């Protein structure tokens, strides 16, 4: 009787940026989704494919968890068939997504008096991102026709922009923690059932 | 019932072209993607190339760049690898591995083929010691350093002679099914340690450590363990 | 303006006793605090970050608690190697402020610093911080100095790209900080030295990837002594 270590990922002290989201693999344990579904502490709980109404009696081969931090206005962009800065340049989901996402407000931890500038996002890219693709490059973007030559100047901008978080900001400009769960199903023994 | 087989092996003179084929079964091949790994006789492992789930992003190694081409055909559950201008240092055993679904090209696990023999007639990981000897019931400790921070993105392999590598420890000391509790590990950041308890005669093999933090996959030097 | 008051100033105990230390703040700092210990003749070592997050190498015998304004630190069993000086600092507003310190009595990455020396008052000096084994441009670097008989004091910091500069109130207009990404080195150019500028200067770094703000200090250097007379 091994319990799935969900405490290490949901109750983690430090989270990752949206452009560098962390991925964790969970296997060979027993998971109780009823406790998570009855926490009354998550602002948003909406997902497609599987019904959250007590469907923990299913066996899956593996479970993958993705974590990142965004603001309130960009929470809607984390959904299949969505467009925006995040959906195109930072995190893209397939149209046939099979999983669930959990988001809650964390203004009491991630905010900082005077401004917290350690959270960044990508604003310039040559083309849209494919689903489940991670880009961590820091190459100087060429906006016009004059090559940047590795230096910043006219029509040469850094591809990353830093979030500005303050405790006095509005609800639409407050940090939010997002957790994404994915279920894999193959011709495998599928030891992850969680009765 | 996931199986992988190799085809197309042979002997060719330098300056010609050869093509290999790998067939997959037991899963949806259409939206996962595969890897290519080779191992020279008497040397370590080396990552070659990877393809996406829709044949839109292809990546190669520095030593095979410009001469190797990877192709996909989502109609027969087969994979193609085109080799041009083969040289003397291309004599190695080639394995086709299973990757991560969609555009996750940094996923790789316990899914290896039997391998084929072809003969022609960044982050740096250091592993120490290069060799080790012990008695029947000694304790074995292996260290695998890293060139930078890779977080918890390290796993360990075991390879018996004449056989494909076997995964024992994955994702920073998480045990895998069908593995005894004797094997264990610890570490995070840039320092990792692999530990073996009360040794047994059937533990004589070579162990490797490899990282999957970024696209260029790199392996460890290796350590041979024999009973004294 | 955000100075932290630390009590008690000193405490004496035997082996097996329990010692508690309180660190207050002028205003709420949420969960931005750290604890350090410094043995005589050695650089400070981090023990607890955030509020109660134990370090991997520190034994589970050290515990911390508190949030907002009141913070406490407790040692379960006192041993012969637990006698040192402890400090508390905040990392949410600039400039960063350290604690007074508490005295307890018996009852991969490499950093090299050079450039210290004796100079006439009113002169100038330049210090260099050398870093290797990691990505220099992915972290923010800070300069910290300690008086020969006083506590720590935060001097200045530099951003990971070089576009942001932070200076203390007692060094503005006379000090300058810069970095060279190509050579993987950090610079500290200072002018108009006074007799009150004699201290051992340290080079600090954070374990986590921080690009704009230094926050905590996980790695410390060896230090250079500068004497003005
Ligand atoms: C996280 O911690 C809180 C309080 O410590 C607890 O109520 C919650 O169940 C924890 N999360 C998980 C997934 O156990």
């Amino acid at each position: 009787t091994n319990l799935c270590p969900f405490g290490e990922v949901f109750n983690a002290t430090r989270f990752a940026s949206v452009y560098a989201w962390n991925r964790k693999r969970i296997s060979n344990c027993v998971a109780d989704y009823s406790v998570l579904y009855n926490s009354a502490s998550f602002s948003t709980f909406k997902c497609y494919g599987v019904s959250p109404t007590k469907l923990n009696d299913l066996c899956f081969t593996n479970v993958y968890a993705d974590s990142f931090v965004i603001r309130g206005d960009e929470v809607r962009q984390i959904a299949p068939g969505q467009t925006g800065k995040i959906a195109d340049y930072n995190y893209k989901l397939p149209d046939d997504f099979t999983g669930c996402v959990i988001a809650w407000n964390s203004n009491n931890l991630d905010s900082k008096v005077g401004g917290n500038y350690n959270y960044l996002y990508r604003l310039f890219r040559k083309s849209n991102l494919k689903p489940f693709e991670r880009d961590i490059s820091t190459e100087i973007y060429q906006a016009g026709s004059t090559p940047c030559n590795g230096v910043e100047g006219f029509n040469c901008y850094f591809p990353l922009q830093s979030y500005g978080f303050q405790p006095t900001n509005g609800v639409g400009y407050q940090p939010y923690r997002v957790v994404v769960l994915s279920f894999e199903l193959l011709h495998a023994p599928a030891t992850v059932c969680g009765p | 019932q996931v199986q992988l087989v190799e085809s197309g092996g042979g002997v060719v003179q330098p300056g010609r072209s050869l093509r290999l084929s790998c067939a997959a079964s037991g899963f949806t091949f259409s939206n996962y993607g595969m890897h290519w790994v080779r191992q020279a006789p008497g040397k370590g492992l080396e990552w070659v190339a990877v393809i996406s789930h829709d044949a839109s992003n292809k990546y190669y190694a520095d030593s095979v760049k410009g001469r190797f081409t990877i192709s996909r055909d989502n109609s027969k559950n087969t994979q193609y690898l085109q080799m041009n201008s083969l040289r003397a240092e291309d004599t190695a055993v080639y394995y086709c591995a299973k990757g991560g679904g969609y555009s996750y090209v940094v996923d790789m696990g316990p899914y290896w083929g039997q391998g084929t023999l072809v003969t022609v007639s960044d982050i740096q990981m250091t592993q120490s010691p290069s060799s080790l000897s012990a008695s029947v019931g000694d304790r074995v400790t292996i260290t695998c350093r890293a060139s930078q921070s890779i977080s918890n993105y390290l796993n360990w392999y075991q390879q018996k002679p004449g056989k494909a590598p076997k995964l024992l420890i994955y994702d920073a000391s998480n045990l895998e099914t069908g593995v005894p509790s004797r094997f264990s590990g610890s570490g995070s950041g840039a320092d990792f340690t692999f530990t073996i308890g009360s040794l047994q005669p059937e533990d004589s093999a070579t162990y490797y450590c490899q990282q999957y933090d970024n696209l260029p996959l790199t392996f460890g030097g290796g350590t041979k363990v024999e009973i004294k």
